């Protein structure tokens, strides 16, 4: 009922407790974190090390052991979570530094611009010059069967959101596997949208699961998407395998240059709404990744041979199972009306060099491994009809 | 065509989010359990991601444009009465610190789980404990540029493994919820930790800071209470999904017992301590308050509730009620007496408190009064005098230990609660347990608890050593962050602690 | 700290797989479990494990090969097996304090850099839920003299 | 210094001074307007009757003559800048609801959508697959000359914002002004953006303003911008001549049928970004346009015939003009490869049926005008080459 | 082609701003004046629409987080 600033006799109490002279001199909230830029940001002081870590995890403050463990002994968190190793596990910094307000700032934008642009677009009767074949077909089967590598590349994180070491990461991830499911979300979305324009338009997901289960095409993607969700446990293993190798090869191809640029010589105005916001969110991704894995890790002081050693491995593994994706999905060429320069050879003999070329500068070169760019062309276009 | 404006709201996006998931051999659990999870369960609300980003953003607009604009042009940082002032450098820290491992704990529970929805629904508790962790933090942030003692909110994260109230709070929000079965970890988190605890003191909290002139603590905690009604949706979803297991009714009552009991020993002495000998105005008696929330609301309600599918009351419960009325009181005194080892500054019951204290609870004087007098004669508050509380405990026969389990701090010879005092030997090292309970779960499970106390760690050294390792020192190098009185002048420094001359002893040496 | 000193540089000679494959499971064995040899290392010892197993990671990445490094033991044996080896050692175990000695000593034998993470990880986790559901049962049954008794603990006082 | 909250001897004397009870019951704000919907909405409240009007013109609340006026008698407001007549001129509602900062709200999500949409779209190097004559000659020229357009039917709003008669229809005119202004922006903002990415591309408005000014091509458009903007002074004719009848049916064609619609059948990904947010301002400002001359006034209860009158012969006249606009446009295909349904003689003559036949359905059955949609496409298809 | 992220700024959009006019005959004035503007006269501050409407944004949401919870509580 009685507050201690609008009371007068508890204002003039207070008042006269209160000192008037400060007793210290620093008001700067965690001056102690090293800052990355030239001065220490919001992001880096609320986020940094609350994580607390004894002595025994590197860059740990605290001292000690965990005061209850799991049954038989395992800590709550510990080094034998992850093969590679590191002087400072509070290194990371998110190029873009978000903590929750801009980043949930940023996706309402985009919601609420979403809707104004499915009303106009409705408004203005739009769908009326779109090829009736591909929209028919291709779009409402396979654009719909990409959903499912979607939500299994979100769940994904689920074992890095639990035994991850450091704080910042913990947000990076969170943020990377929120990013897959708004994708796959949005391409239901673009279904349900056409569904309600155009008669006789099925948006139900049973045509698009027996897709994604049974069909030939996708064979060699649903393979590389379950070793990658419930094959291994090593949270540094799952974000290198799912956002550095297969994502940036198979992903970027399917969703840039098969349905993207296929929708613009076939008259199609809506796809490339929701793949700009995909493959936005796909750069706000790799930005984080390739800090965490080349600034961080590869590069090291005391270790990173070690970490090159294990990061090899497992980008020849999982290369070898998304040049295998990639020489099975190629086969849906077939299914579509001849265009010159972009359904024939040609044209993706030039569509996979971009692929693996931009792949080969962003992540081979900065890592250590070695790609012959024309042997995995050869490879894939092996299956070609 | 038709050429009529729609749209595509949430609520139709939501309706296929069942099918998403695809059977294979391998879609399993990674981490050990005892249940099975309900592949047919269903989600309450009907969130999405970008209307979860919606209404976030819609919160934090209001809430930040209020503490950035409105209260700095009042000044309202420096007109709340000091003992609140310091109460706040422990209570939004040690909040902080809970609310960043219900992340660890939700996203294990999502990994748990088995149907969409389920999964949907931890994914959103994961977010709003990121977002609670943050506001926590900006909470100390202000009181940092504009308190008028920022010593002890500057640097919390590095300076609170010093003393012994923070072992205790480890136990309970972050290895209570991380460390062992998900199932045990959701109702340590959600049946017992929100639903129980948390909801109810972040209500109490700001009422508190209002009456002792903050304003800085009801706009940040009213709107962090708005996101908890779906993480108890969570938790009734989790309690739901597990009931058709037979497991269920071989362990269920096994685990809210144990985390019941777990939750209790250290939230019963804090809060009260906190609330009580931290503060101005007092608002109402904490006997009365604790009463009402766990014995009537929580003890009542949700139990009824949840009765349906099996759940029973707690068989500790007659225990937590029988101590929940001095427990607080014996841990101010060993709050008092261990001073120099916090961070923040403390204050002795004056005249007034001392009435209000006799009158609340008639027999406070005789016992707690007394002894609060005859320190404050010795020299209490004096720098010049030298007087330890702990040594003068020592020569006088009263003697300090900490539970193995709880990591709580026990003074038997002047302790008017419950359990005693029990020695035990294993394996060529000795143990110290001081209730039923926790001698029952380090008896069965030896090797969970293994934590080191501050008298093994530190026995044998100065105490201006210890502070001076610990970065406990102001500014200046000398001053010391925390303080046994609440003035601006004739502060401590570590010549003073270093004239006294305390040595750590062991206490179980015998 | 001293003591931390000297044991690095006791670590830092160490230039053998099959050397701090030894060194490393000794150490484990003396100081690590409630069930250790010694506690003369109480404050220390978890630094000096992450010490060791630094070392031993280093000489692993240097001296095997990726096939070694994905699928052997450190003591060059065969994951698989040992991991079928363990399951059906624990699935054996007739009382809980049997079953609590199997998990804590596969934790203290085979334990990251020795095994290979991912191995590991799933077969604690099988040990693990056989542990706590054969715990678990009949929990408050017993009365605390006769868990006093089972437990071999020696009472030194009681208030 | 001193505060009358937070001061106790001054939060005393407040206290001692307020008295204890309400000295009234009524809490609405401006309770007497009369509302639109169910009940009064807060755009309502803060936007009607903030213009003070004498009871001399319609719906006035005043009385009296006004304090000053120009050299020779003319008034502030009279009922002498209009032909259209009405009983009450507070009578228009946006159906939108928009005041100030809902607006800008919007806009603001818009402009940081896409910035980010462009850092992405620029690390993603989406424009190698592009069209090289349709970006260098047809894109780079026509599409540059559309802003002056854009910017004419901008600049015709100034009459408008000072002669309107009520306080709805000035933030209905302002807004849709500002809507023109951001698309001219908007249409430079890609020309530079293009300009940054590819080597050789000229983004200087030299070329586009001798396009606009000298080409035969748009030699019919600039004549109608120019009449609307300085040859004609009624600010009812100014709005219908400029959103209901050229710009619906002329750039309705130019932007959604020409440059969006050859974008996707051509390979463009980036012009479709900007046309979306372009279409969605039209369908925005269309709705307000739409309710204030049909609702208001063309179904005036007691005048209505007279407005209809008036409207049809507006209606007439521009779109005669935009008649001939669209004949002298329509020879921009002989510029562009061709593509069978799109670019022959068929593909134009179902734009125009589907654009001419939109603007019946949504103006002309409501005003009264008779339109003969064949013989509108047979005149503007006798300029095809 | 070059692959570094870049975007354009406002200050870049209002430097064109100028050569948005072209000349005609009857590209005057429609209200009586005494005085005749100069076609050369510049601007003092770079504000484009969407860049208005960031800002004018960026100043309501403080002005009403205030008003609406905090003088209200
Ligand atoms: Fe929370
Ligand atoms: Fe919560």
């Amino acid at each position: 009922t009685k507050r201690g600033l609008t009371d007068p006799e508890r204002a003039a109490i207070i008042a006269a407790a209160v000192p008037d002279h400060a007793l210290d001199t620093q008001r700067k909230y965690h001056y102690f974190i090293q800052p990355r830029w030239k001065r220490l940001s919001e992001y880096e002081q609320l986020s940094c090390y609350a994580q607390p870590n004894p002595d025994w995890i590197a860059g740990g403050l605290d001292w000690g052991d965990w005061t209850q463990k799991f049954h038989g002994g395992r800590p709550s968190w510990g080094n034998e979570s992850t093969e590679l190793r590191t002087t400072d596990w509070y290194r990371h910094r998110d190029p873009a530094r978000r903590w929750h307000a801009p980043y949930v700032k940023d996706k309402s934008e985009e919601a609420r611009y979403t809707q104004r642009f499915l009303a106009a677009y409705s408004s203005e009767g739009s769908i009326r010059t779109i090829d009736a074949y591909w929209r028919d077909e291709i779009l409402n089967k396979y654009y719909g069967a990409l959903l499912y590598n979607e939500y299994g590349l979100f769940n994904a994180h689920s074992s890095v959101g639990r035994d991850c070491l450091s704080d910042t990461i913990r947000q990076s991830a969170t943020f990377a596997g929120l990013d897959k499911v708004d994708n796959a979300q949005m391409i239901q979305m673009e279904r349900l949208f056409i569904a309600k324009l155009v008669p006789g338009f099925d948006a139900s997901t049973d045509v698009p699961k027996k897709i994604w289960t049974t069909d030939p095409i996708y064979a060699g993607a649903r393979g590389a998407v379950e070793e990658i969700w419930q094959g291994i446990q090593d949270w540094n293993e799952i974000l290198w395998a799912g956002h550095a190798v297969y994502d940036a090869t198979f992903g970027q191809f399917a969703r840039r240059e098969f349905f993207q640029r296929l929708a613009t010589v076939y008259g199609d105005t809506l796809t490339p709404f929701f793949t700009a916001q995909s493959q936005t969110y796909f750069q706000t991704t790799r930005g984080a990744i390739e800090d965490l894995f080349v600034y961080c890790l590869a590069n090291d002081p005391e270790f990173g041979a070690h970490n090159r050693t294990f990061l090899n491995a497992w980008t020849e593994h999982y290369l070898a199972r998304s040049v295998t994706a990639l020489k099975d999905f190629v086969g849906i060429y077939a299914k579509v009306e001849k265009v010159a320069g972009a359904t024939d050879r040609a044209g993706v003999s030039e569509a996979l060099q971009r692929v693996f070329g931009d792949w080969k500068v962003d992540y081979a070169d900065k890592i250590g491994f070695n790609i012959d760019v024309d042997q995995k062309v050869d490879a894939v276009l092996a299956g070609f009809k | 065509v038709n050429r009529a404006p729609v749209g595509v709201e949430p609520q139709e996006v939501h309706k296929w989010l069942q099918s998403f998931n695809w059977d294979f051999k391998e879609n399993r659990t990674k981490y050990a359990t005892k249940y099975h999870m309900a592949n047919q369960t269903k989600e309450q609300f009907k969130v999405i991601a970008k209307e979860y980003a919606r209404m976030e953003a819609a919160k934090d607009e209001r809430q930040f444009g209020t503490l950035l604009d409105g209260l700095t042009r009042l000044g309202a940082g420096n007109k709340v009465h000091p003992r609140w002032g310091e109460t706040m450098k422990v209570i939004s820290n040690f909040l902080e610190v809970g609310e960043y491992n219900a992340i660890a704990a939700s996203a294990m529970l999502w990994d748990s789980a088995t149907a969409a929805e389920q999964k949907n629904g931890y994914l959103a508790q994961v977010l709003d404990e990121i977002r609670h962790t943050h506001q926590c933090a900006f909470i100390n942030h202000y009181y940092s540029k504009h308190y008028h003692d920022p010593a002890g909110h500057n640097d919390a994260r590095r300076t609170r493994a010093i003393g012994p109230l923070w072992k205790g709070m480890k136990r309970v929000f972050a290895d209570g919820f991380i460390s062992g079965d998900a199932v045990e970890c959701s109702v340590n988190l959600q049946l017992v930790g929100e639903a129980c605890f948390t909801n109810p003191l972040i209500v109490a909290v700001t009422e508190w800071a209002s009456a002792n002139g903050d304003e800085i603590t009801p706009t940040v905690f009213l709107s962090v209470e708005t996101d908890e009604l779906r993480h108890m949706a969570n938790g009734y979803q989790t309690v739901v999904s597990i009931a058709n297991d037979p497991a269920a009714a071989k362990y269920l009552n096994t685990d809210l017992n144990n985390a019941f009991w777990t939750q209790q020993k250290y939230f019963t002495p804090a809060l009260g301590y906190l609330f009580e000998y931290g503060s101005k105005f007092k608002v109402e008696p904490w006997v009365k308050t604790w009463n009402r929330w766990v014995y009537e609301d929580w003890g009542g309600i949700w139990i009824g509730r949840l009765g349906k599918y099996g759940v029973e009351s707690p068989r500790s419960l007659r225990d937590a009620k029988t101590d929940a009325y001095w427990a607080h009181h014996d841990l101010a005194l060993a709050a008092y007496a261990l001073w120099p080892l916090g961070f923040a500054r403390l204050a002795l019951p004056d005249e007034e408190d001392q009435e209000w204290f006799e009158a609340n609870y008639p027999g406070w004087a005789d016992h707690y009064g007394k002894i609060y007098n005859e320190w404050k004669k010795l020299g209490y508050e004096d720098p010049k005098s030298g007087f330890i509380p702990y040594a003068w405990l020592l020569a006088n026969g009263h003697d300090v230990y900490i539970d193995r389990v709880s990591q709580v701090p026990f003074i038997p010879s002047l302790a008017k609660g419950s359990g005693s005092l029990r020695v035990h030997e294993f394996n060529g090292k000795k143990h110290s347990l001081t209730d039923d309970w926790g001698e029952r779960m380090w008896l069965s499970e030896p090797e969970r608890y293994e934590c080191h106390n501050l008298f093994e760690q530190y026995e044998g050294r100065e105490l201006s050593e210890v502070i001076a390792e610990g970065h406990g020192v102001r500014s200046d190098g000398k001053t010391l962050i925390a303080q046994p009185h609440v003035r601006g002048d004739n502060l401590w420094t570590l010549e003073d602690i270093k004239r006294a001359g305390c040595v750590f002893p062991n206490p179980l040496a015998k | 700290n001293s003591t931390r000193t000297e044991w690095e540089g006791k670590i830092a000679k160490l230039n053998s797989v099959d050397q701090a494959t030894k060194f490393i499971q000794d150490f484990r064995v003396a100081y690590s479990s409630p069930f250790r040899k010694s506690y003369d290392l109480d404050v220390d010892y978890q630094y000096i494990e992450r010490k060791i197993e630094e070392r031993l990671s280093v000489l692993k990445t240097e001296k095997l090969s990726v096939a070694d490094l994905v699928t052997k033991a450190t003591t060059g044996e065969d994951a698989a097996a040992v991991e079928a080896a363990w399951i059906a050692k624990m699935k054996a175990a007739e009382s809980k304090y049997a079953a609590e000695r199997i998990h804590i000593e596969f934790r203290q034998l085979y334990k990251p850099p020795v095994l290979p993470v991912n191995v590991f990880l799933r077969t604690d986790a099988a040990l693990g839920t056989i542990l706590m559901e054969l715990r678990n049962t009949d929990y408050y049954a017993t009365p605390l003299e006769g868990l006093r008794k089972e437990r071999g603990v020696k009472v030194l006082h009681l208030q």
